[PDB]
């Protein structure tokens, strides 16, 4: 959990209200399972960005 | 791009382009970080 949150403030330092959001309550797992390698910090912020994206199509 | 298609983006970029351009373009690319920080700036309010 410590893990899961400290990638979130890492992502943006988004609110818990927005951690709350769907496409974060189901991404943040896998976003677990990262981001402990050497990876990124920005491809987490556009990951976010285009999977938002994805589901808001009305 | 095919044969067909490659083909034609150079007949644009060699000739319509530049003919009526008539050596008065330019063309390079914009930052590639601060575009993400702009939809970042954008993001944070989640609200419907």
């Amino acid at each position: 959990e410590k893990k899961k949150q400290q990638m979130l403030t890492g992502v943006l330092g988004l609110q818990p209200t927005m951690a709350n959001h769907p496409v974060l309550g189901v991404f943040l797992p896998k976003y677990a399972k990262q981001n402990g390698g050497n990876v990124d910090k920005t491809a987490f912020r556009l990951d976010l960005i285009r999977m938002l994206a994805l589901h808001r199509l009305n | 791009p095919s044969n067909e298609n490659t083909i034609l983006s150079k007949i644009f970029y060699f000739c319509v382009l530049p003919a009526l351009s008539n050596n008065k373009a330019c063309g390079a690319g914009v930052n590639v970080k601060e575009l993400v920080l702009d939809l970042f700036y954008t993001e944070p309010f989640i609200c419907p």
